[PDB]
């Protein structure tokens, strides 16, 4: 329940059109969207009220949209361009501008040409001796590299069971060439466990990426193979080395 | 302009309090919020701003719609407080603040630096430094080369052991670098820890 | 390093209450202080900070040896709470920290700003444009030339009238620049009423 | 009552020596020179805890301290030079290094040449009679233009009687040549009254600005008039205009 | 038994360390926690109790996993403190302790035990004593006539004055005692005035 | 932002069903419900783990349980009966039995009869003139009696705002009939200001205590006035004398 | 008065964890002792205590010149810990409090209260009652009669069986008494032995 | 090493005097002389920086000091009287009043008639065989009585030695008369051993109680024995019965 917001990630060629569904559970008779640009707060682009209602905020360019269900506001784009490139928000009270609940958010990003689209390549490193004769702990550092956009999600799997203790992953991706615009990114990772934990070799620790890319029905015409939207990942086992 | 905010970052030990303030140019303007917002995910309500002050609880935040002004006051921080806090304001059609990070920093017990190198699976090994347990106050930097590729500090917790540790890496594609050389750029206890056999 | 502080400025409402956390890194320090510095005259005590936190009076200041980290909170801000505040901390031999500017700014009732034209005594004409009244909001900045000078806002307080209002200053040689097209370089106003004749 | 501390400011040539005294009415123990710069706190000097005490803290370069009598400490440079230029400071304390009470300070220019000492041009200008109109009170600026050192001390005076009373002086004088080593610096004041009481013309005011230059003794060659310890003033009385 | 922890209220002068003790009889318990409760209201927590001990922040807390002892330390002492402290032990599904209440007692400088009558508004007028500005050396005590209630000692703070009075209210039905024999059943300073016009 | 807990307050005769609302905002996965009691810790009554647990604490007795959404925990009583009158705090936890968030907590009062159920009679006592005339200092009296149970929340009022500053209202309620089992509390508090305050007669004071009685859908037969939640408050304003 | 310590004895079961309290009056006194006094012998020196508070070892002292507090803290108590603690003052000419008595009260673990009678040596038996054998959690009081006599309970540690029991003695002169009624005059438990035979 | 002090006991008659004897090894420069009792803590009579010194702590009445040596510090009181009747510490001083080192003390008592000093009434009682068959322990218990004042050192013997393990006194004697203030005083031990042992008859068990009362030359003219300094005993061998 909430208010559930899809999709998350979406990668666009411009000139084309998908369609945000904004759920609501709470009988809400208000809907927004926003749209959050580096630099500035929050950018209305449209909203509604009951059915059938539309208009503020800064509409242009293409955002048409839609309240056909009450529970749901449809935020469409007919002609994808950039800029449109951000980070989309739908919300929803019963106020009128008052108290507004917000969905989880989608971060899309419209190219031109998906020829610049790079699934991950994850890879993990092993703690180094060094410090668990010192610490008495050790630290596995999973790393993503070479991959465009920035819509991927990094978890550690430890014996088919997910951790949060004892992980940090960055909080953003890093340019691999700073330089050009629309450069690969590049993430990392660290989940730290006693030097007793590691040690015994039955332990198994596995780091999951999931990146969001191409479709099934999207035109891809290169060499490589189609950046569709997937799962990489790395294993390892536990070592009394 | 419309809704001016505390400008950089605010980065404070964990035990702290820290001071938010917020602009509101519109005399007439009706409503007032606290939004907390963490990275990098959606707004959450926190607070409703009113005149008569509020009280609930760890946090107070406060209308003078004299100066024009709201402010949020969080005392007894914790490292998950960490987030963007933002203001927002009923002015006819709401307003929303471009917002004020809060970058809450663990402060360190027991802090011992060191780099330490972590080899890959597999085979080709590249191989990549990590800089850890060194204390809040060190800054990690990038580097000067364009091939070298560093991330920022980051705070890792170990709940279990009630243990919390700082972490940054680096890597690059064989120059040959090392991590001896690793964090030249950036400034290093001087008594940093450097293995090697 | 030995002590960090609180980097960029504080600029706030008069009114609203402002938090300074200072963090030493040695364990050993002995004593814990907060200096008060007006700009440009001396470093006057302010606050003795002791393990025990302290309780008067509107100033407030805590010592956590633990996280090794002092801390100040000012509650209902004054202009003359407007300084540069210290940190010291006395590692064996007392250290002294950059300290953290504090511009408390005054709030304009009716902001009518303006840009006068006010004419050389003696002789010569000269010129000088009058940048004031503005709200508090308004930030001046430098000019894109080199021959016109500008200074930072500055509030002005009539005791018996209890009216304050801040202003800003401009000159250059007659070159002819006109106190319509002075601070061409800062955000000014949408209602800034230019006087000719 | 109080520790006093003098000069308050000075003027030295490469080479030249002096003397700064720290005179404490408090009967405290321990006593200290500190050195003040930007971007850095306050940095010791010397400091004596007695009668015949010495020390620590960044001595070199010439900087001697001496302690005969418990209430001065002097601090003494015998060959000044630049750097050196800065502001000093010095405070007592009953504790070890406790509380201190510091001094006023003393802001020392040590110039390799006296050439580039200026006085300040003072320029009052009058109220702009829309400001009248329109706003019913007047403000009457004053400047000081190509002045060095900044070693200066603005007033302003309605007949007779030196006001404070709605006044504002930059707090930090401009400088006319940036990026010099060795500016010219400019100064501006404000002072604001009702407008009847600028059209009265019983009314004297006057911008009494302290520079603080060369001395008597000092070997002025130049062309220009011996740039010295003076005040330099202008006037505006009062217009029913 | 189980979850056992040191009796009845700790009365204790405003500038002194407290130490909270508790016992619990699972050898295998798995986590510690304190949590502080102002009455009258809800459980916050306040420190997890780890082997290693605790550190921040004037609040000090320590495991032995040998004696099966917790321990909780409040040096410097408030009067915020005053609260009941609860140990909370998991081993299994996690227990709650009884608590132990904590009761910071005021520290005052400048004492005059005093002992006024409050005449009410509206009519009728009924009766109320007022014991006041007695130091925390003395001891309201209930009353031997039924007719009669008497209120504990209770503790003020005029803010604006950093200024802290005890008081303790009594009354009773026109009985019709004066003001004098009102605390005849307590122990009342030597010295304490009593005008009766 | 937190938990909620609905309601504050409650007074239901033997037989009466209702139910406790326990909102948790901050997503987490477990949910308990506790009962408090004097001389004994908290004891569990139900919790959750997902959206669909209970179970185990103890239960009896009438103590159902709900969690369809997920953020909301319900607690039902069925059948009331004393015992089951004391302070119950549901909680939230991201844990299992970690950490848990309390809620604000409810106060239940359960009756085989609602007769003794009494509102407070508020009443302020002036200070007295003994005082002033030799502390400077003036001192208002609160007084609340007869009321039961001890449902209240008593405020200072200061010219319209309410105040914390200089009062001090007891830890808790007293007891006029300290045998019975049932007996009427009184409540007493202070308000201390400046003596030159008092004596403004610009300067209001307002005693004001919330009660927590009867709801509307309650049987009442007894001659006065049924008992129901309202705001009994005495006032005073500034003698002069 | 002048410099005053923690009032009547602190009876403090054997792995609980202890605060004492010591205040000066004099804001200019030097330094600060606590000397440890057996029972009953001589005072020696057991630490000095600093601002920065003390360190070693499982005591520790804290003192804060702010407040005028003095602190001792023993964490783990132990038996051998028992004694009077004196807070020292060096205000000019060395000052002793009268200190606060430690009384450790040892861990019955596996305890039955027993009462059995030793027969007396000799000749003219008397009578010899012991009770004997009970945890710390119940207590003996003196006795009505004054013909007979009643010792406090006594704690006794057998080092080589780290056996710690907990006895009391009662005699009389003929009465006659015996074993079963000896202890009436205190809280016994409702599993106490009584072998007559 | 150390330092040493004489007497340890006494007893004297109101008019008689007597010495205390201080004597220093550490070569310190400082010497005091305290005075501990009920309800107060160590009150100082009189001190010495050098070598001819006295005067502070307080004096009155009959306190007299002397210091010619240095290493002996001594101190009589030439009529004595109760008070005067407490324990005496002499302490040793190196540089000022910092640390002190203390004399294992004195305990003087001071009557204005001897007819009431009597002597301790040792006596063993064996071990209840109730005991032993069911603790399998053994516990022994001593008792002095009569005796007056509380100068004594009561200690267990084992077999010609003293044992410490398993050994309990009272911490203070029981007045036989919880009325008179010269009431007579009682005090018992505890010895616990381990079954076997007692129930070994080789074992030799011995509880020594040293009284000090009387001297040789003292007066006495009462009907019974001389109360004087003496070691009462009382033994018990190991049962196999």
């Amino acid at each position: 329940a909430g208010v559930t917001q899809t999709p998350k990630f979406r990668v666009l060629k411009t000139g084309q059109s998908m369609t945000l569904l904004c759920a609501q559970d709470m009988n809400h008779e208000y809907m927004y969207w926003y749209r959050q640009d580096p630099g500035m707060g929050l950018r209305l682009i449209h909203y509604s009220v009951g059915e059938g209602t539309t208009a503020k905020g800064e509409v242009p360019d293409g955002y048409n949209v839609s309240r056909l269900k009450k529970q749901n506001f449809l935020l469409g784009l007919e002609s994808a361009a950039p800029s449109q490139t951000s980070v989309y928000f739908c919300a929803s009270g019963q106020g009128n501008f008052d108290i507004q609940y917000f969905g989880a958010g989608t971060r899309l990003s419209v190219l031109e040409d998906l020829k610049n689209v790079f699934p991950p390549e994850v890879a993990v490193f092993e703690p180094s001796e060094a410090e668990i004769s010192h610490t008495q702990k050790a630290t596995l550092v999973c790393l993503a590299t070479g991959f465009y956009p920035d819509h991927v999600e990094l978890s550690w799997w430890v014996n088919g069971k997910e951790v949060h203790s004892g992980v940090c992953t960055d909080p953003q991706p890093l340019k691999e060439q700073p330089a050009l615009n629309d450069s690969r990114y590049a993430l990392s990772s660290r989940l730290r466990v006693s030097a007793t934990f590691w040690q015994n070799p039955r332990n198994h620790f596995r780091c999951q990426v999931q990146f969001y890319g191409l479709s099934e029905n999207d035109e891809w015409t290169q060499d490589r193979a189609k950046p569709v939207t997937q799962i990489v990942s790395a294993e390892a086992w536990g070592r009394a080395d | 302009k419309e809704v001016e905010q505390d400008p950089g970052p605010f980065n404070v030990p964990e035990g702290a309090t820290v001071a938010f303030n917020c602009t509101y140019s519109n005399s007439a303007s009706q409503s007032f919020f606290w939004y907390r917002q963490d990275s990098r995910k959606e707004p959450k309500l926190l607070m409703s701003v009113y005149s008569s002050g509020n009280e609930d609880g760890r946090f107070t935040a406060q209308l003078n719609r004299a100066s024009q002004y709201i402010s949020l006051l969080i005392r007894d921080s914790k490292l998950s407080d960490s987030a963007t806090y933002l203001c927002v304001v009923r002015a006819g059609k709401l307003i929303f603040g471009q917002g004020t990070e809060l970058s809450v920093k663990p402060n360190i017990q027991n802090p011992d630096p060191a780099v330490y190198q972590l080899r890959d699976s597999k085979s080709s090994d590249k191989s990549v430094c990590l800089f850890t347990d060194f204390d809040s106050q060190t800054n990690v930097s990038q580097s000067k080369d364009s091939d070298v590729y560093i991330t920022d500090k980051c705070v890792l917790d170990m709940r279990s052991m009630d243990f919390k540790s700082n972490s940054a890496v680096a890597w690059s594609n064989k120059s040959d670098f090392a991590c001896a050389n690793a964090f030249n750029n950036s400034i290093i206890p001087e008594d940093t820890f450097f293995p090697s056999p």
